[PDB]
């Protein structure tokens, strides 16, 4: 069967709070940065 | 014979914000009246009121396009 | 004008459908399709709550038309009471594997 | 035009816009009153250690807070609708002017008598004159006679624009294939500004509207001079 | 034709812990692998094409 | 195992979880866009030096906040988590179709970011009116990608709506009438009905925009006898229901949060609250043309829509007064969630009253396509949909995770956000009465004070968004496991513990009829 | 071990292959319309059909073969299908709105009349009337098929259903013909626009519905349906009435009143 | 609500790092882009 | 309406087959007759290049980009007229 209970019903590990911090940082970070890099991308096109 | 024309008056057939038909009607009415006369001999002059209303209301570019299309055979309205 | 060739639920129904169907023929409701009928729910006449374990969630509509449902676990053992209205309920464990 | 740190409506240029201000004051008293009453009552509910956590009867009080709000809406609708139908009421204009929206400028047509038409573009910031207003000035203003009923017909030859003059309470969308009527009546001479009020591409922020309201004789001589 | 539904009920009820999309046997597996391959390959060819169309090519 | 569980799910809690994750990521994209917006308007002049790029930022901001943050969090997230638990249902009716509703959203989003990466993006507004959205003024793939993004998000929400309606109708304990379902479940069923009826009209409109762009139809093109106003009618026929769709689940969660932190067994006026949410759903289908008071339509039509729009105040008023009534004589717990909910009641009221100002076609002539509209709707999405999402999230995080947040950090986050949004949007009222257009990248000079204050406020909310991420990390980093939750007798969703097991109500609840 | 009647479904990949097929068809149309290529479209269409097959196959496996379709599961699917059909009525309503908007206020570009100057409409008494007769007939024939199944009659169900499908296909070939023969095109302004897009969506639904009936025909051949459990058949019958009634509205509106 | 004390407590030092790292993940990339805007236009 | 027939005691397959072969298919057969009668070609109309017709805002994504999908040379002109 699947694992149940705290830290186990999620698709990301919380075993290590620093590995986790990296992941949360990449994940919310990729999201927030994306628009800035699209503006960049269009400014460079012309 | 009102002449002493300032602008197209309120026409109760076209009482609301959209005045597209009003322009269009007066354009048809003029070129109709103009054909009646420039056929049966008489005077374009009796067509004058239709001319002043459509000239007042119609965008230049509409009249201009309508005129080009009368000339081309592609005018969709009945004259 | 007519003829056959079309199976029946009795011939061809299977798995849980067949189980629900045969239980209903005997007037039994093992799969909780029907609302239980309440008793007077006194100490002497408690609401009999079937379970395949030693606990099951009751929800008590204390009065007819009440929009608020009172939820609590009922454990195997002494009759518990609804915390809002006091009606008694008793767990009657074990079943299924027939 | 708007002035720095402006809070409310541009000062009323027509009697129609005069009516909107007094209707707005009306509606806003009602907004402040209700907003304040809600804020107050929240804090009243949240400032007592006294409790009543049992079931409360809902009949009597639900009456109060449907009838009262319903009366307030009628107090607002009444004058809202008086003003709507007053605006619509038949005027008899002395004059018709057409405006065509474009990417990215207004074209004007005065064609009651002569074939008068010109293009109206925003003065670039690098070419402003001392005391001219950034993004609001145009090369060719819309000269119009003050104290007289004018009919504006609005349209476009490309995409949607919208022709607005906040001081006169005017906004009429500019749609290709369509001629929208509106009526304009400045109680006063001067310069009355507006901006394209429907997103139309790259330069939507930069195709403004300037009305110059002068007496008839000046208007007639202007028109003659523009042919 | 004859009614072979009872055969199929036995096959699909066989207690082998296989999920319903694989329980028919080896063709279920083949068809799934072809489906998922077309989907994942198509999605990467999709990402390539967005790549292509994101930069100007007169 | 990871694939079978997270790519192949048929579990309502795991899919609720994928939704909340997706929503939270979209929120970041949505937020960055909103800061580019307010950066450009932060001092007079041009920052991006390209007012098509600005137009693309504004368009995407709205698409992302509406379709990728609010709807997936409220309906996909809180909906799949809570609705099955609140009716003691073992899952949703169509638990595999439920998984496709979720996996349609990443593709939908990939289409939107493609739209902004190809050509010059879609600088159209989220309304996407033609002819600007047409194949002349927006030649090339951008607008078509936008249309196809909306198609996939559309299918996702229609299939989801069928799933919630079926689930809430068919999967209650046999003894539970609809008048024994909690108000959050009501909010989702009524939302789902709106989605069922409205999205297919949008699909029609935008499909007719797709054929005008690519198959030489002329639905919206005068040259072929078409009419751009037609598209406006089809879009707004969806668009008004859409805004009630954005807030109804909000109302649901506010009702539960205020009840709970008032230490009450029930909200005041349950049946009145059902009535209100149903009246709001119905009326939300006969008011759409209040988005069109300036297109040139007949006075009588403008008087009907003015009047029909204002009616909605009454049922909405019964909800607001009923929430104050729930607080009355409460044993008030000043939890972070209660703070969000009290923020909601106030800011939503403000936003709704400026709505009532806009309802008057007369005033709307001067206010339409100004920042007074932008102020109205940010008071009811960025202090309404957002405040109800925060309140819900801090309230149910322990149920979803098994872990508790730091309540002090969370009160701090509330305090920063409240100042942020009020500093960002209150001044926009002034910008609006004084006639600043919307969809502008630069403004006449008089508008600078309020644009500067507004842009500064946008930054105070960035600081809250950043803190939020840290706060969620701290909760998972520290691992304070939940023990006891009060009021489980009137909050069935907590009664299987935190987190609840993968499979709940394998044995249905027992409910007597009497 | 459950003691409720509802269906916990095995983990499925088909939701994911569905969503990706959606991405491949939409990005493939974009590729087709704009970058003159069909391969993304070809692939998305294929995976979509592959998805559709394996998903509904699994539903057959789950129901006919594993018996997870209790009365409760069946009551749910009923609601599901009614709700799906309602969503399709609102979709069509969008096009009727379009049609009525354009035709009730014909613009100057059209000559200010309906039909537009230069549009020579189809005689509603010719193939249109035949088409109407065919769909209504199919409505009768699918009702006979329904009563045959409920009465245990295998041969007459298959006969009634074959007939219903034949008529389905007949309508489809007729419509393909009058599309070829029509003197106007999708590009003949808003007349061509409303006409081909509204009837073209109708045509698609006739094919979908026909396909559904054919699935029901083959399942009946393999004896999947009992006289009392046949929801696949009712759903197809509901869909088919829907398609029929949409056609009556198109006939009355576009072909007749719009002529 | 009630809860167990943290299984893996996160000290002030540890929060300072997580907050610092969190903020920087948001600010550096945006800051890089906004700082180089001129460089994108003149090009 | 009752329509005008009769019927309606019990509701059998038998009745609906009656209507299938008694009313439905006969109606289809009459309308098929009535159609394979007013068919055969018709006076194709004088081409006029009206601007509200033969719309081209973008080439079609097939053929030479100027033919509609069910182009009939016989009855569908291009924007420059009928084909040789
Ligand atoms: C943000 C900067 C504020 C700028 C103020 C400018 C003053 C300088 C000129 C000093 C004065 C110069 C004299 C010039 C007179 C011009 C009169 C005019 O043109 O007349 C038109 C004016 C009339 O409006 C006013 O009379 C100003 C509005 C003030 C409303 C009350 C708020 C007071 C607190 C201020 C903090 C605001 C931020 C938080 C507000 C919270 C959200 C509402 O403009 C409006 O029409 C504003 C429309 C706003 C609609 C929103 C309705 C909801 C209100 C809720 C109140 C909650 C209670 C506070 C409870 C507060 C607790 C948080
Ligand atoms: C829900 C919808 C939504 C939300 C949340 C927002 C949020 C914000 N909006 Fe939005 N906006 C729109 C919908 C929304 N907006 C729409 C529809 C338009 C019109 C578009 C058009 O004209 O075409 C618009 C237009 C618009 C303009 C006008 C552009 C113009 O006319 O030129 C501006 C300018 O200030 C603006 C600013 C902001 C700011 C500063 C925020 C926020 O920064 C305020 C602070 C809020 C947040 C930062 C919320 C964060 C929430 C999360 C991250 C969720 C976390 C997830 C979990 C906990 C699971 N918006
Ligand atoms: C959740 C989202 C949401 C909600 C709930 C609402 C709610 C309302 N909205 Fe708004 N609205 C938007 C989102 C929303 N809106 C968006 C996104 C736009 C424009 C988008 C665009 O153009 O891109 C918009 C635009 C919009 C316009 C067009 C303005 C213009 O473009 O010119 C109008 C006009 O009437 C309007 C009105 C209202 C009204 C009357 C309500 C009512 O439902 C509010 C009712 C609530 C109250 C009234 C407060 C509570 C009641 C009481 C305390 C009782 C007492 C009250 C009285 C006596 C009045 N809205
Ligand atoms: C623009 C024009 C303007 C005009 C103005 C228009 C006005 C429109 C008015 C609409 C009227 C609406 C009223 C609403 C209520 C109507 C009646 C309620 C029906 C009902 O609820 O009755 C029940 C159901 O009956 C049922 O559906 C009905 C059962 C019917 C059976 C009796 C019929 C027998 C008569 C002959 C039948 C017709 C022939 C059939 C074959 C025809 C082939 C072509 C009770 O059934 P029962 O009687 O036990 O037997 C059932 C038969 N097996
Ligand atoms: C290019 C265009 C081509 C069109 C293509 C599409 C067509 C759709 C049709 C599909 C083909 C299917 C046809 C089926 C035909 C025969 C089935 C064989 C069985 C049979 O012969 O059926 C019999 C009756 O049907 C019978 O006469 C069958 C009767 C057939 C009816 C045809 C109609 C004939 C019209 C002539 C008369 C017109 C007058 C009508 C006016 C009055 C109406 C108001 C009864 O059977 P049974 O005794 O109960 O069986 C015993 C045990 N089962
Ligand atoms: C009897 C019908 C048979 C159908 C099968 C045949 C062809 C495939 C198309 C079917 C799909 C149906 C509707 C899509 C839209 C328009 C097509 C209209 C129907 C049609 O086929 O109309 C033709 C136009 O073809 C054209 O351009 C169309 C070219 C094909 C375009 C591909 C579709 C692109 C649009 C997809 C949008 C889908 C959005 C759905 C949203 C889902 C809900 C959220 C008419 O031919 P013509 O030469 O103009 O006139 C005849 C003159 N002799
Ligand atoms: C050239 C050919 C091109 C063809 C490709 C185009 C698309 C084709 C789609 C055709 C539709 C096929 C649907 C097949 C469904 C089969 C599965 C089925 O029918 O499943 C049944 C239940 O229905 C259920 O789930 C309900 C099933 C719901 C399906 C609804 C289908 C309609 C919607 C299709 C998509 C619409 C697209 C619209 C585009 C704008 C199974 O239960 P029963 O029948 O009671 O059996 C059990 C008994 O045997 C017990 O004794
Ligand atoms: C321009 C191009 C755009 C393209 C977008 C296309 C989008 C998606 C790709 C299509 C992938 C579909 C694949 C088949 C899906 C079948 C769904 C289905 O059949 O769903 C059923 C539920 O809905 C029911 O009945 C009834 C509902 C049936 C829904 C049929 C799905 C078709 C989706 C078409 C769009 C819908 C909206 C149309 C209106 C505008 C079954 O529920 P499950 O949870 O599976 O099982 C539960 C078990 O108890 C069964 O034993
Ligand atoms: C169902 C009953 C509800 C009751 C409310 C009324 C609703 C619908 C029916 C009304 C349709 C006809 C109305 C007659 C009045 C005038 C008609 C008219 O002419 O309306 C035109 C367009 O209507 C058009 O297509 C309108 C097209 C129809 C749009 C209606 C929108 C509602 C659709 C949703 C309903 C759900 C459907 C459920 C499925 C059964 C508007 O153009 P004009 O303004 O004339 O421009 C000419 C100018 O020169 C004048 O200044
Ligand atoms: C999220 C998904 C978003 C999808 C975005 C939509 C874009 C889909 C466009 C597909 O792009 C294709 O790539 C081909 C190569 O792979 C191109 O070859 C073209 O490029 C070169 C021309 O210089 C040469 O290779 C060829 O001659 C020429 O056909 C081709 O035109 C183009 O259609
Ligand atoms: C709206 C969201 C944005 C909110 C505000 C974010 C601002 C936070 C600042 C973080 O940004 C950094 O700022 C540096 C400068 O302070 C930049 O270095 C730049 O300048 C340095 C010297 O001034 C050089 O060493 C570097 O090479 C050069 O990249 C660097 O790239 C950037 O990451
Ligand atoms: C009758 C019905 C349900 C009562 C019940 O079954 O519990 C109740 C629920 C909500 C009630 C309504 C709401 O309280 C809103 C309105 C309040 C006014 O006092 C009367 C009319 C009013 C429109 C009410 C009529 C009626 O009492 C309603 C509609
Ligand atoms: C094969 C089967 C007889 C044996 C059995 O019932 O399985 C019979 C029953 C009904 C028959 C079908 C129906 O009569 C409908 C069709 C009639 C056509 O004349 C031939 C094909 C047609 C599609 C038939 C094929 C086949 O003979 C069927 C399917
Ligand atoms: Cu022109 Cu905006
Ligand atoms: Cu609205
Ligand atoms: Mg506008
Ligand atoms: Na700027
Ligand atoms: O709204
Ligand atoms: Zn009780």
């Amino acid at each position: 069967h699947y694992e149940e209970g705290p830290g186990k019903n999620i698709p990301f590990s919380v075993e290590n709070k620093w590995r986790l911090l990296a992941m949360m940082t990449l994940f919310f970070g990729s999201g927030f940065a994306a628009p800035f890099f699209i503006v960049r991308h269009q400014l460079l096109k012309k | 014979k009102i002449k002493n024309y300032q602008t197209a008056p309120f026409d109760s057939r076209f009482p609301n914000q959209n005045q597209t038909r009003n322009c269009w009607q007066n354009y048809l009415d003029f070129h109709r009246c103009e054909k009646a006369m420039t056929a049966k001999g008489g005077d374009v002059s009796v067509c004058e009121w239709y001319r002043r209303v459509y000239k007042s209301l119609c965008p230049i570019s509409w009249v201009s396009t309508w005129d080009d299309r009368r000339a081309e055979g592609t005018f969709p309205g009945k004259i | 004008a007519s003829g056959g060739g079309v199976p029946t639920d009795e011939e061809q129904a299977t798995g849980l459908e067949r189980e629900v169907m045969l239980a209903a023929r005997k007037g039994q409701d093992p799969y909780n399709i029907l609302a239980p009928k309440a008793t007077s729910g006194t100490k002497e006449d408690p609401n009999l709550v079937p379970s395949i374990t030693n606990k099951r969630i009751v929800g008590c509509i204390c009065e007819e038309d009440n929009s608020t449902v009172i939820w609590f676990w009922l454990h195997k053992g002494e009759a518990q009471r609804c915390p809002s209205c006091g009606t008694h309920y008793k767990l009657v464990p074990h079943q299924l594997a027939h | 035009m708007a002035y720095p740190m402006q809070l409310g409506f541009q000062d009323a240029t027509s009697p129609i816009m005069e009516e909107l201000l007094h209707f707005h004051d009306h509606t806003l008293m009602i907004v402040f009153l209700i907003s304040s009453l809600v804020l107050y009552i929240i804090s009243l509910m949240l400032t007592t250690k006294l409790t009543h956590t049992s079931t409360m009867d809902a009949q009597e009080v639900e009456t109060i807070w449907t009838i009262l709000p319903a009366i307030i809406l009628i107090l607002i609708a009444l004058p809202s609708l008086r003003i709507l139908y007053m605006m619509d009421e038949i005027n008899n204009p002395s004059l018709t002017v057409k405006t065509m929206g474009h990417q990215w400028y207004w074209s004007y047509e005065y064609t009651d008598y002569e074939d008068l038409s010109f293009d109206s573009y925003m003065i670039p910031t690098s070419e402003l004159k001392p005391g001219e207003l950034r993004l609001l000035e145009v090369d060719n203003r819309v000269v119009l006679p003050m104290e007289m009923t004018i009919r504006m017909l609005v349209s476009s030859e490309d995409v949607l624009h919208s022709w607005a003059v906040p001081s006169l309470g005017l906004k009429t969308d500019a749609i290709p294939g369509r001629l929208n009527q509106t009526t304009l009546m400045s109680s006063r001479p001067g310069l009355y500004y507006g901006q394209c009020s429907e997103i139309c591409g790259s330069n939507h922020s930069f195709m403004p509207i300037v009305l110059e309201l002068v007496p008839l004789k000046y208007f007639e001589k202007w028109s003659a001079s523009m042919l | 034709f004859e009614n072979r539904v009872a055969e199929k009920q036995k096959l699909f009820q066989e207690d082998n812990g296989l999920p319903v999309h694989l329980k028919g046997g080896a063709t279920d597996n083949i068809l799934y692998r072809v489906t998922m391959t077309l989907c994942l390959g198509g999605t990467l060819y999709s990402l390539y094409c967005l790549g292509w169309a994101s930069f100007p090519h007169k | 195992m990871f694939i079978n569980r997270w790519l192949f799910s048929t579990n309502h809690k795991d899919i609720g979880t994928l939704y909340l994750l997706f929503g939270a990521w979209a929120g970041m994209v949505g937020t960055a866009l909103s800061l580019l917006i307010r950066a450009e308007l932060g001092q007079p002049g041009t920052l991006l030096g390209d007012d098509q790029i600005y137009n693309v930022v504004v368009t995407a901001h709205a698409f992302v906040m509406i379709f990728f943050m609010v709807m997936p969090i409220m309906i996909g997230g809180f909906g799949n988590w809570l609705v099955p638990l609140m009716i003691g249902a073992p899952d949703m009716a169509f638990p595999r179709m439920n998984n496709m509703s979720f996996w349609l959203l990443p593709p939908s989003f990939l289409l939107l970011l493609a739209s902004s990466m190809v050509e010059a993006g879609a600088g159209t507004g989220w309304t996407v009116y033609p002819p600007l959205a047409g194949n002349l003024a927006h030649a090339g793939a951008s607008v078509d990608l936008t249309i196809f993004s909306l198609h996939l998000a559309g299918v996702s929400s229609i299939l989801g709506a069928i799933n919630f309606i079926t689930t809430i109708i068919n999967m209650k304990p046999p003894a539970m009438s609809q008048y024994q379902t909690p108000l959050f479940v009501w909010s989702v069923m009524i939302t789902a009905v709106l989605l069922l009826l409205s999205l297919p009209v949008l699909a029609a409109g935008i499909t007719m925009l797709l054929t005008d762009r690519n198959l030489n139809t002329t639905f919206f093109d005068p040259a072929g006898g078409g009419d751009p106003i037609l598209y406006q009618h089809l879009f707004w026929f969806f668009g008004h229901p859409e805004v009630y769709i954005l807030i109804l689940p909000g109302f649901g969660m506010i009702s539960h949060i205020v009840t709970y932190y008032s230490g009450k067994k029930e909200p005041f006026g349950y049946m009145g609250m059902v009535w209100a949410m149903m009246s709001i759903g119905f009326l939300g289908f006969i008011v759409w043309a209040h988005h069109m008071f300036t297109v040139g339509m007949d006075v009588d039509t403008r008087a009907y829509f003015t009047s029909a729009t204002m009616i909605i105040a009454i049922p909405t008023g019964v909800k607001v007064f009923s929430w104050l009534a729930t607080l009355h004589g409460g044993n008030i717990k000043w939890s972070p969630a209660m703070m969000w909910a009290l923020g909601f009641i106030f800011l939503f009221t403000v936003g709704g009253l400026t709505g009532i100002v806009l309802a008057n076609s007369s005033l709307d002539i001067v206010l339409h396509d100004t920042y007074y509209v932008v102020a109205h709707f940010h008071y009811v999405l960025s202090m309404g949909a957002v405040f109800a999402i925060m309140g819900g999230f801090v309230h149910w995080f322990p149920l979803f995770s098994g872990y508790t947040l730091n309540d002090t950090w969370a009160k701090i986050h509330f305090a920063i956000m409240f100042v942020g949004v009020n500093m960002t949007f209150f001044p926009q009222h002034f910008l609006g009465l004084s006639g600043m257009p919307r969809r502008y990248s630069d403004y006449p000079d008089a508008y600078t004070m309020w644009n500067t204050i507004s842009s500064m406020g946008s930054f105070i909310s960035l600081t809250a968004v950043m803190l939020m991420v840290f706060i969620i990390w701290e909760a998972f980093a520290s691992k304070r496991e939940v023990l006891t939750v009060d009021l489980t007798t009137t909050n069935l969703e907590w009664l299987n513990g935190c987190p609840p097991p993968y499979h709940t109500f394998e044995e249905p609840t027992y409910v007597n009829l009497k | 071990h459950q003691t409720h009647a509802y269906h916990m479904v095995n983990p499925s990949p088909w939701p994911l292959t569905g969503a990706l097929s959606a991405l491949l068809m939409t990005s493939g149309l974009t590729m087709w319309f704009h970058f003159n290529s069909m391969t993304l479209l070809m692939i998305g269409l294929t995976t979509n059909m592959l998805t559709m097959y394996q998903w509904w196959r699994d539903v057959i496996r789950e129901s006919t073969f594993q018996g997870h379709h209790t009365p409760a599961v069946q009551k749910g699917l009923r609601y599901g299908m009614i709700l799906f059909i309602i969503s399709e009525v609102l979709f069509f309503t969008g096009f009727f709105w379009a049609f009525y908007h354009s035709s009730l206020a014909p613009t100057p570009e059209l000559g200010g009349c309906w039909p537009p100057t230069g549009i020579h409409p189809l005689n509603p008494l010719e193939v249109p009337l035949l088409n109407t007769s065919v769909l209504l007939a199919s409505g009768v024939s699918i009702t006979w098929a329904h009563h045959s199944l409920m009465e245990g009659d295998r041969k007459h169900m298959l006969q009634a259903l074959f007939i219903t499908i034949t008529l389905g296909v007949y309508f489809t070939l007729l419509q393909a013909s009058e599309y070829y023969e029509a003197p106007f095109t999708i590009s003949d302004g808003v007349y061509g626009s409303t006409f081909f897009v509204a009837t073209g969506f109708h045509g698609l639904h006739v094919i979908i519905g026909s396909t559904f009936l054919i699935v029901c025909f083959f399942r009946q051949l393999k004896f999947h349906f009992t006289s009392n459990h046949h929801f696949g058949f009712e759903a197809a019958a509901w869909y088919w009435h829907f398609v029929d009634v949409v056609w009556l509205f198109l006939y009355v509106s576009i072909y007749w009143w719009g002529s | 609500i009630t809860a167990k004390p943290a299984k893996t407590p996160t000290s002030p030092k540890e929060q300072a790092i997580g907050l610092s790292v969190t903020f920087l993940s948001f600010l550096l990339p945006a800051g890089w882009v906004l700082y180089h805007l001129d460089n994108y236009k003149k090009s | 309406a009752s329509a005008a027939k009769g019927d309606h005691g019990g509701t059998g397959a038998r009745t609906w087959r009656f209507l299938t072969f008694g009313l439905a298919l006969p109606s289809v057969a009459l309308c098929t007759l009535n159609s394979w009668l007013h068919s055969g070609h018709r006076e194709r109309p004088a081409f006029i290049p009206y601007h509200h017709l033969r719309i081209r805002t973008k080439p079609f994504s097939w053929g030479d980009g100027n033919h509609t999908f069910f182009h009939n040379p016989r009855v569908n002109p291009l924007p420059t007229g009928y084909e040789k």
